Parts: structure tokens; C-alpha cells; sequence
């Protein structure tokens, strides 16, 4: 049971380094120009709700 | 059981416990020597017992 | 493998549906950055105590309000809290995680689990600052707390709601009595009855990270991680964490008493948290009193123990009984911090250094130790055969600076000075075995009624073992009388004085 626990914490940390490379790849994207749109009907959909 | 997920090996060490389930047993196996020296231990008990019995009232 | 990012995207799910309503009436710039705490300006509806959240993760307690500008202070390094930066308000005042689910875990001061075992199941949140309850659904304390150790619940016992001092000196056996009463409580943690269950939480301030992790790694060698909640503000972590958790471990014993069950809290130690409030208050400008501790740390510690009592039947009988460590200098009792938690708690056991020194732990001088609700608590047993045992210990300290001139004697300062240096060699334990109420009447009773007179005094220590042998194996059902009845009749007692003098005669 112990090394069970010890695998899952091993799973996490290697997707956690994994994450890290998803940064990496997330990054680089012109997501940074087209997330300019999202945000944009993001404030239509809260300020025009109250 | 249901702790380990990728279990593996709680079925075969639980086959070797229920294997190694008539563990081991004892033994009563004095019958022979233990009746020996209570032969001797209840001899001389009633010797000493009648003895003292008659040395009170004499 | 991939289960925790299936619950961490359902996390993410209640992020984004956030992100939908995040509408944070509030936000304000951070104008400075100073002396570990900040000054916001902006928050036009803020409450007072109210957290808030920078925007690098530390979390904040808004403490004081100002026209023009609110004062928060930071709960971590401010290594993190850079000025400029966007101060969302949470909305809440300061509270924590309490509920059954914590039972296991591991939390800092704000709920946020560090062993390593997921997210806290949290039955709901609950404030720092809880007003303590009021004099009328008090009860005065009826039940014991057997915490274990001989010469505890010997001489000075512990009522459930009884507020005890645990005082001392550094690396004298200060956390070993808490520890074995936490221990000892595994002789109800496993059973079925509630009302004689006995939850743990163990709050330790200012203390080393690898303390706290051998504690842990004990209090699961022993299995007491079933009840225990260990609330760690360890001494590399910033000081208004360490201000804070006592408060909110405080909160996690009153969950536990408003519900009907019965919990212990032990705090360790409060001269760290002191320690941690007068760096709050000499960063603040607040000026100093007495010793330097600011004005108010007797209303910290105030606020902080009168949150333990015991709830009578009207609320649902259910209590939080607090053991304060304070770590004195030199065996002093006349510092500011200890003459404030000795006039809040019901007494004290007072670790002097000498006695350890002398390896005679643990070390309860006796005549300083007392308690003051004590004796209407006590098991009925112990009561009836230690009334003597007080003040047989004082009659023994009376003798103690008069047998040092060598001077010849009469008989009764003899018989009184071998019966007190049997009992004194008696009431020593080794680590990690707390004995029961039903073995711990009938070493006192072989102490009291001078059995033991006739051994000599080296052999007192395997005499324990042997004789608590003697009755495990043969006089069985008298420590089962002991165990149901909790009182000792005229036939217990004479059944007793038989199976005494039976092991002592040889
Ligand atoms: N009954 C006992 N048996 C064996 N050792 C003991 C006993 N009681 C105390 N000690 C020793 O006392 C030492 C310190 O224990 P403890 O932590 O209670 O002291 P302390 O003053 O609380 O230290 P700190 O204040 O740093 O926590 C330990 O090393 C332990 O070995």
C-alpha cells in the first residue's frame, strides 16, 4: 500500500513536469491573439447579465 | 484488499496463508513420562502422608 | 493516474463558472509593501477581518480600517506580495475547514492539507473568531479524561472541559505527556461509544518541520491517525500563521463540541505564539508592556483558551478540553507570558528540570502541580484509594530539606521517608505506555498501604511490570470489576488486599 502511494505520487509529479511542458506549448500559440475574443464575449456575457 | 487497485499478489499470499492454514500443531505427547513422575511424586506423598499420621499420634 | 486531472478539470469547470461571476467589488491596488504587512488602498466595502487574496497566491487578513486606505496583514513570506499588484477580496471572514473528514490529515493554519492524501472533505467552514460561549450552558466538569500516565491522574486530574497547563522548561518532557495522552486515548478510539470517545487535535506552533513529521510518523505507529488532526504553523512559516492557527484548530474543537462528541485539543506551544503576536504588534507600531509583549497577549490567550469547556445538556453535552504548553526560562513561574496562561487554565503541572535531570520521568513536581476542578472529575476508583496520596506526597516534601543535615532519626520520618522514596521511584514511566484507570488503582494501592516496603528500591521498576503480569494473568476478573464498576466496594477492596499480598509476600 505504501509504494502504491508512493507510484501515485510519482504519476503526479511527472504530470506536474508534464504541465510544465504544456506551458510551453500553450505559449507559443497565437491563442494569445485569438483569447483576445474570448475574453471579449466573456465581458459581453457577465456585464450584460446584471 | 480493495486498497491496492493493481492488486497482484493479496491473492497469492492469501493462497499461501489459507495454504499454511493448518499451521502447525502441538503436543500433548507425555503420556508416558508425565504419568512417570507422578507415579513417583504420589509415592512418595502418601509414605510421607501415612507416616507423619502415624508419628502425630504416637 | 490520469483520476486526478479528471478532478482536477472539474476544478477547473468550477474555476471557469467562477471566472463567469467574478465580479470582485473590491479590488484595490497595493500602495506599499512594508515591515511584512501591506496597505491597500481601494476595498470601499470591506469588512473588518475579512481575507483577501493577492494576486501571486498569499493570502491576507484585512485587519485594520482606515479613511483612505485598509491594513492587511500577509499569512506567508512577502516575498510574493510585490506592490502594484490586484487585491480581489474574498468575501469571507477568516475561517477553516472543520468537520469529521479532517480526522487523518495534516492542515496549516487555512485548511490547506500538506501530507499528501487529496483535498480536505470538509463538512463545512466555521470562523476564527468564534465568541466563546457564555456562563449559563456550562456545566462544571463530571467526566475524567485518563490521560494515562500515573502520577497525572494520580494528583492532578483532567475533567473533561477543564482547561490544564502543561508548563516547563526546554527539553524537559514537555510534548510527552500530551503525546502519551493522545496515545492513551486508543482505549476508546476503538470502541463504540461515542460519549466516551476522546478526538485528538494536536495544534503544533513554532515548531521544527521535521518534529512535526516524526510526530506524525509516531501517532501512526501507534494507529492513533484515526482520530488525531495535527494543525502544523511551523517556525519557518511566516508569523501571522502562527497567529492564527491555534484560532483555528479552536474552531475544529468547537465543531466537535457543538455536536455531541467530546474532543481534546492540545496546544504546543503558546510561548511561540507569543512569540508570533508580539511580532505582529511591534510591526505594526503597537507599542510594548511588560517584557515586551504588547498590551493585550493576556486577551490573546484569553480568546484563545476560553474557547473549551463543557456544554451542558441543553446545547448536547458535548465539550473541548485544552492542554496550553508554555516553555518558561530556567524554571521560572513569574515571567509576563506564564503568570497570564496560569491565570486562565484550571492549574498546572509544573515539569521542573531537576527532577528530569535525575532521569525521573516524567517529571510532575508534585507539590507545585495542582488542579483546581480536578478532584470532582477524577475516576471513582483513583479517588477512593489516592485521598491519601496528595497529601502523603506533601508530608514526604516536608521531610525533603530535613533529611539532607545526615541527622539521626525517629521511626515515622523513616517509615514516611522509604514509603515516599518508594513512591517517588514508583511514578516513573517509560515512553509510549500509558497504563489504564483499571492498572493504575492497584500499583497506587500496593504504594499506599506500605506493601512495598519490605523490596528494595531498584527493583520498583521491573516490580511494575511483574505485578501488572501477576494480575493480567491470574486475578483477571478484578481488573475487569475495576474496568465496569470504576469504584472500589468493601469486597473489591479486601479481594485486593489479597491479591497484594499474595505477589508480596514473594
Ligand atoms: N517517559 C519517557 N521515556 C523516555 N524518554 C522520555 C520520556 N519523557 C521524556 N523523554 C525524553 O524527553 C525528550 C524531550 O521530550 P519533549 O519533546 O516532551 O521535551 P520538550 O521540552 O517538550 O521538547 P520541545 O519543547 O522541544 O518539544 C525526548 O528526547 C524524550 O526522549
Amino acid at each position: 500500500v505504501r509504494y502504491e502511494a508512493s507510484l501515485r505520487q510519482l504519476e503526479q509529479r511527472q504530470l506536474a513536469k508534464s504541465v510544465i511542458s504544456r506551458v510551453q506549448s500553450e505559449l507559443g500559440n497565437p491563442k494569445f491573439q485569438e483569447k483576445v475574443l474570448q475574453q471579449s464575449i466573456s465581458e459581453i456575457e457577465q456585464l450584460l447579465s446584471k | 484488499r480493495s486498497v491496492l487497485k493493481n492488486t497482484s499478489v493479496i491473492d497469492k499470499i492469501e493462497s499461501y496463508v489459507k495454504q499454511y492454514k493448518p499451521v502447525k500443531i502441538d503436543a500433548s505427547k507425555q503420556l508416558q513420562v508425565i504419568e512417570s513422575f507422578e507415579k513417583h511424586a504420589m509415592t512418595n506423598a502418601k509414605e510421607t502422608e501415612s507416616l507423619v499420621s502415624k508419628e502425630l499420634k504416637d | 493516474k490520469a483520476q486526478p486531472t479528471e478532478v482536477s478539470s472539474i476544478l477547473e469547470e468550477r474555476i471557469k463558472g467562477v471566472s463567469d461571476e467574478a465580479n470582485l467589488n473590491e479590488t484595490g491596488r497595493v500602495l506599499a509593501v512594508g515591515d511584512g504587512i501591506a496597505r491597500v488602498f481601494g476595498l470601499n466595502n470591506i469588512q473588518a477581518e475579512e481575507l483577501v487574496e493577492f494576486s501571486s497566491g498569499v493570502k491576507g487578513m484585512a485587519l485594520n480600517l482606515e479613511p483612505g486606505q485598509v491594513g492587511i496583514v500577509l499569512f506567508g513570506s512577502d516575498r510574493l506580495v510585490k506592490e502594484g499588484e490586484l487585491v480581489k477580496r474574498t468575501g469571507n471572514i477568516v475561517d477553516v475547514p472543520v468537520g469529521p473528514g479532517l480526522l487523518g490529515r495534516v492542515v496549516d493554519a487555512l485548511g490547506n492539507p500538506i501530507d499528501g492524501k487529496g483535498p480536505i472533505d470538509a463538512a463545512g467552514r466555521s470562523r476564527a473568531q468564534v465568541k466563546a460561549p457564555g456562563i449559563l450552558p456550562r456545566r462544571s466538569v463530571h467526566e475524567p479524561v485518563q490521560t494515562g500516565l500515573k502520577a497525572v491522574d494520580a494528583l492532578v486530574p483532567i475533567g473533561r472541559g477543564q482547561r490544564e497547563l502543561i508548563i516547563g522548561d526546554r527539553q524537559t518532557g514537555k510534548t510527552a505527556v500530551a503525546l502519551d495522552t493522545i496515545l492513551n486515548q486508543k482505549r476508546w478510539n476503538n470502541g463504540s461509544d461515542e460519549s466516551k470517545k476522546l478526538y485528538c487535535v494536536y495544534v503544533a506552533v513554532g515548531q521544527k518541520r521535521s518534529t512535526v513529521a516524526q510526530l506524525v510518523q509516531t501517532l501512526e505507529q501507534h494507529d492513533a491517525m484515526k482520530y488525531s488532526i495535527i494543525v502544523a504553523a511551523t517556525a519557518s512559516e511566516a508569523a501571522p500563521l502562527q497567529y492564527l492557527a491555534p484560532f483555528t484548530a479552536a474552531s475544529i474543537g468547537e465543531w466537535f463540541r457543538d455536536n455531541g462528541k467530546h474532543a481534546l485539543i492540545v496546544y504546543d506551544d503558546l510561548s511561540k505564539q507569543a512569540v508570533a503576536y508580539r511580532q505582529l504588534s511591534l510591526l505594526l507600531r503597537r507599542p510594548p508592556g511588560r517584557e515586551a509583549y504588547p498590551g493585550d497577549v493576556f486577551y490573546l490567550h484569553s480568546r484563545l483558551l476560553e474557547r473549551a469547556a463543557k456544554l451542558s445538556e441543553k446545547e448536547g453535552s458535548g465539550s473541548l478540553t485544552a492542554l496550553p504548553v508554555i516553555e518558561t526560562q530556567g524554571g521560572d513561574v513569574s515571567a509576563y507570558i506564564p503568570t497570564n496562561v496560569i491565570s486562565i487554565t484550571d492549574g498546572q503541572i509544573f515539569l521542573e528540570a531537576e527532577l528530569f535531570y535525575k532521569g525521573i520521568r516524567p517529571a510532575i513536581n508534585v507539590g507545585l502541580s495542582v488542579s483546581r476542578v480536578g478532584s470532582a472529575a477524577q475516576v471513582k476508583a483513583l479517588k477512593q484509594v489516592a485521598g491519601s496520596l496528595k497529601l502523603f506526597l506533601a508530608q514526604y516534601r516536608e521531610v525533603a530539606a530535613f533529611a539532607q543535615f545526615g541527622s539521626d532519626l525517629d521511626a515515622s520520618t523513616k517509615q514516611t521517608l522509604v514509603r515516599g522514596e518508594r513512591l517517588t521511584q514508583l511514578l516513573k514511566q517509560n515512553q509510549y505506555s500509558p497504563l489504564a484507570t483499571e492498572e493504575q488503582v492497584p500499583l497506587i494501592y500496593a504504594g499506599v498501604n506500605g506493601h512495598l516496603d519490605g523490596i528494595e528500591l531498584s527493583r520498583i521498576g521491573e516490580f511494575e511490570s511483574s505485578f501488572l503480569s501477576y494480575l493480567k494473568s491470574n486475578h483477571n476478573e478484578l481488573l475487569t470489576e475495576i474496568r465496569e464498576k470504576g469504584e472500589l466496594s468493601k469486597e473489591l477492596l479486601a479481594s485486593l488486599k489479597s491479591a497484594t499480598e499474595s505477589f508480596v509476600a514473594t
